[PDB]
DNA sequence: CCCGGTGCCGAGGCCGCTCAATTGGTCGTAGACAGCTCTAGCACCGCTTAAACGCACGTACGCGCTGTCCCCCGCGTTTTAACCGCCAAGGGGATTACTCCCTAGTCTCCAGGCACGTGTCACATATATACATCCTG
DNA sequence: CAGGATGTATATATGTGACACGTGCCTGGAGACTAGGGAGTAATCCCCTTGGCGGTTAAAACGCGGGGGACAGCGCGTACGTGCGTTTAAGCGGTGCTAGAGCTGTCTACGACCAATTGAGCGGCCTCGGCACCGGG
């Protein structure tokens, strides 16, 4: 499959934006996609850890938001 | 359906984390 | 129409060395200090104590942000302190001693 | 009027001298250790309650103890610490 | 009545298994915990003693000592990848750090 | 009519004297996005 | 023609992105890697519509700080732009390396 | 409404009463 | 007849705070105190964020608290920053800042 | 259906007590529940560790006292705590 | 006490350097080293002096401690029992 | 000895050992110091007293480490202010 | 960026039912409080001295400047797919039936946790030459 | 291209701190054995929320050009390191004193617990108006 290259120059040029950033280096984006991919592959670890566990064929927002507390990213708006 | 056949507690340890 | 009395005690110790010091000529310790008359903490209302010395010293204005604050120094001769006061609430006016 | 405080030092001394028949270890190594095991039985404990909360279960059990291990030990500690576990419940419901 | 058996020895385990039932049932963790629950905790925590004993083993035979210091658990948690990752967020009292020289600070 | 559509805001936000819909059998359903945009337009009079 | 020096339109964009509140990953191309992701992880698991949400809100988040402490990282450097080296020592820092 | 102190009431009130004015 | 809310003059649901406390197996035994002081905490707090976030989007023309206004409240907050820290309001943005350094001139 | 619960209708009311004309919407309210919802979690979970220190079996409103103590940023301790001594003075007196 | 923040003299802020590695120091650097631990210990007595006065105590134990660094997040192990 | 030498040398040195380096008597002073702002007579046990000197000194460790990489950084060697700032600016102790 | 017009779907208010909160009543148990004590924390003072403080000197590192070379930045045009609606059906959840697992209580019993004294059993401190390991020539 | 001149190991030793090992205590645990409770597993089945079809423009992408920013070289200055001498209070451990953490003993108000009653909250539905969208200043 490999769709990691869905997470775009564009887009990371906008996220540095929306971050600070005024001037982005030509390296940057191949090191952002590996950072992005590490933290979902985590985060979606933690997740269908949660899923497995709770019998569910449907990966739920509940279980990402119990995937953030356990990272520590807290995250407010989808129920928790 | 689910093979089960064996204790409770090892059952859903080994199946339920495949 | 409130009067609120303060009472305090400033002043300096001093003890002498016996000789005359090579490294820097002092022959004298001292140790300059306000304190409380009573038994109270005065960081209570004061926000910092400075002190200003003679020009002869690396930095003359020293500062305290303690009580009983004092200051440890060496020296050779006499000389005035301005002991300057502040006050927790910016609108009272700093002592000055 | 004696006031005796629990531990986990004189398991962890069996286990340390059954892998290690040669080596000691120091009272401040032993209470470390202890302090190790407290907190990593905190850990686990804890995050099993959290699972049955969100399961809405009151009870926890082995699976949730399991899922618990696997989210908290990271890679190759984890598939080991499962393994363990799942033998020793096998070997205990067995009655041996 | 029978020979009693610790549920420690049933399983074949060396921590108190009875101890972590005792501290699971009465703690926050729940209203009432299975029989396998406590089990698998203090195997677990066993297999987590084991492993750290060995490397700090290890690291007191590399440093020729035949007692486990705090310097040996530091090292050996600082030195393993996976140990470290679990207790990252753990200080250890007199275990010291790691000679982890930067390579721009020698000498040219 | 499908530009009426796309920008139906833009063209309701316009007062219109006549609103002449040639070919009124594409409109023949009420249930249509279409019948419900042309009816929530602003005309004065209207031919079919 | 009329072409902005370089350092204007940065700075515009700047100052729009910090204000508007949308997600700036685009939405299809995002699931589709929580998709390959998760696929490594478990096969044939379902996600609600939610969660994709979720996941690229947090994503969103944790890349905007990480762009944060990357900038100020190389203004450490006495450099206006950044570089991979400034996410590293932004990671290095934070301790997820 | 007490929601803080000194610090916060009046500021509040202060950037309250910003917008007021620039209307 | 007497809900313990209005008893306590909170508007919270103290009944609903004890429940939960007693439910979710923080302590076998909760205190008659316990959830009124926790339903309190909890008040207080809501009250400030609430009106933070509401005179921060009243400050931007409108008459709706939306969750940009909520983050910016909770981030030009010291006190709010400091307590939700490691948490992240979902649409909520990023305070507006430019470093010197960027900024020209 | 189920019956999901949350403190919309506390929330809205604190909210017309502190501003009587400005509404929240959707988005906002479920943000603010969640954190009410964690706010909760975290006081009690601090507060059973507090009774599990103390050996005590209960979370009294001291356990809850010193939780919030250990948790508020200074000023925003001091007023959480006097509001909720407030209002346990008041619910001991009825 | 007072001014007890300059019992961490410059020798032993270069040896806590040492060991984590730094080579050479500059002037401002104990200043703010003794600024930033005596902000840390700020937080970590405040921590343990809570869990004290609830409990009724008179003395600091080390499990106050050992409490408030979990909380401040500094788990440290060799002083729990 | 040139200048670097005997500072390596000090840092293989104390990268070595484990013993507290702050000294026990100043320290638990500047401990006691701390603990009067929040209550008037406090006893404070020798273990507390340690566990807090390790406490600080590991924290401080963590702290010099990562201002090491900040200056190294910056293609510098000595440790500036600004290094440490950042340090605690990007920890988020005073962002 | 600010201002006047239109517009729509999501905010906010009403209806109604039910299940949780409340009222009343009981047991008991963890706790509040006083009694006693004995450890450890506090204070102090002197002999020893290792570490700290102050100062001199110069050497190497910060830092400021300059120059090249390019690697991103802004703008125009070109190509891909994200996005907004319909249509099956696959699952997430209500509803009912029923059993293995745990709770609770009460004796019976193996096991570990210290008080104490005894006997081994590390490695800290001390000592010295061997080895680097420099640095000035 | 050395060699005084330091500093850093390396190895050996011993005796006092500390693991290490009995000796009996017992009281808090650990398990066995009946009786009772109960919640979640399992099987259906109704019902929304996914995953899958074809267009529309909006954003991603490709290219270009030159411009300002990174990185390297170099030099000036000063301050940070190292060594020496003077100074100070840190470590030691010896003695004296009492304060309160802790064990303990007794008596008791508060809360879990159980049953009945009541209205606060919440799903649901509809009407409506605050702000999304937009084109001229």
């Amino acid at each position: 499959r490999d769709n990691i290259q869905g997470i775009t120059k564009p887009a990371i040029r906008r996220l540095a934006r929306r971050g600070g950033v005024k001037r982005i280096s030509g390296l940057i984006y191949e090191e952002t996609r590996g950072v992005l991919k590490v933290f979902l592959e985590n985060v979606i670890r933690d997740a269908v850890t949660y899923t497995e566990h709770a019998k569910r064929k449907t990966v739920t927002a509940m279980d990402v938001v119990y995937a953030l507390k356990r990272q520590g990213r807290t995250l407010y708006g989808f129920g928790g | 359906k689910r093979p089960e056949g064996m204790h409770r507690e090892v059952y859903a340890l080994l199946y339920s984390d495949k | 129409g409130v009067t609120i009395v303060k009472p305090i005690v400033y002043g300096n110790v001093a003890r002498y060395f016996g000789k005359k010091r090579e490294e820097d000529g002092h022959t004298h310790q001292w140790t300059v200090y306000v304190k409380p008359y009573r038994n109270e903490d005065m960081s209570a209302y004061v926000k910092k104590i400075q002190f200003k010395l003679h020009e002869s010293y690396g930095n003359p204005l020293r500062v305290v942000t303690k009580p009983p604050y004092e200051i440890t120094e060496t020296g050779w001769g006499e000389f005035e302190i301005i002991i300057k006061i502040f006050f927790i609430d910016p609108n009272e006016r700093p002592v000055t001693l | 009027k004696r006031s005796r405080k629990e531990s986990y030092s004189v398991y962890v001394y069996k286990v340390l001298k059954q892998v290690h028949p040669d080596t000691g270890i120091s009272s401040k190594a032993m209470g470390i250790m202890n302090s190790f095991v407290n907190d990593i039985f905190e850990r686990i404990a804890g995050e099993a309650s959290r699972l049955a909360h969100y399961n809405k279960r009151s009870t926890i059990t082995s699976r949730e103890i399991q899922t618990a291990v696997r989210l908290l030990l990271p890679g190759e500690l984890a598939k080991h610490a499962v393994s363990e576990g799942t033998k020793a419940v096998t070997k205990y419901t067995s009655s041996k | 009545r029978a020979k009693a058996k610790s549920r420690s020895s049933r399983a074949g385990l060396q921590f108190p298994v009875g101890r972590v039932h005792r501290l699971l049932r009465k703690g926050n963790y729940a209203e009432r915990v299975g029989a396998g629950a406590p089990v698998y905790l203090a195997a677990v925590l066993e297999y987590l003693t084991a492993e750290i004993l060995e490397l700090a083993g290890n690291a007191a035979r590399d440093n020729k000592k035949t007692r486990i210091i705090p310097r040996h658990l530091q090292l050996a948690i600082r030195n393993d990848e996976e140990l470290n990752k679990l207790l990252g967020r753990v200080t250890i009292a007199q275990g010291g750090v790691l000679p982890n020289i930067q390579a721009v600070l020698l000498p040219k | 009519y499908k530009l009426v559509l796309q920008d139906h805001q833009a063209f309701r936000r316009k007062n219109w004297r006549y609103l002449i819909l040639d070919e009124a059998q594409n409109i023949k359903n009420f249930k249509s996005q279409r019948w419900q945009s042309l009816l929530n337009f602003n005309s004065q009079r209207r031919l079919l | 023609p009329h072409r902005y020096r370089p350092g204007t339109v940065a700075l515009r964009e700047i100052r729009r992105y910090q204000k508007s509140t949308e997600l700036l990953i685009r939405k299809l191309p995002f699931q589709r890697l929580v998709r390959e992701i998760a696929q490594d992880f478990k096969t044939d698991l379902r996600f609600q519509s939610s969660a994709v949400m979720a996941l690229q809100e947090a994503c969103e988040a944790y890349l905007v700080g990480l762009f944060e402490d990357t900038n100020l990282c190389a203004i450490h450097a006495k450099r206006v732009t950044i570089m991979p080296k400034d996410i590293q020592l932004a990671r290095r820092i934070r301790g997820e390396r | 409404r007490q929601s803080t102190a000194e610090h916060t009431r009046q500021t509040f009130l202060r950037v309250q009463e910003r917008q007021g004015q620039s209307r």
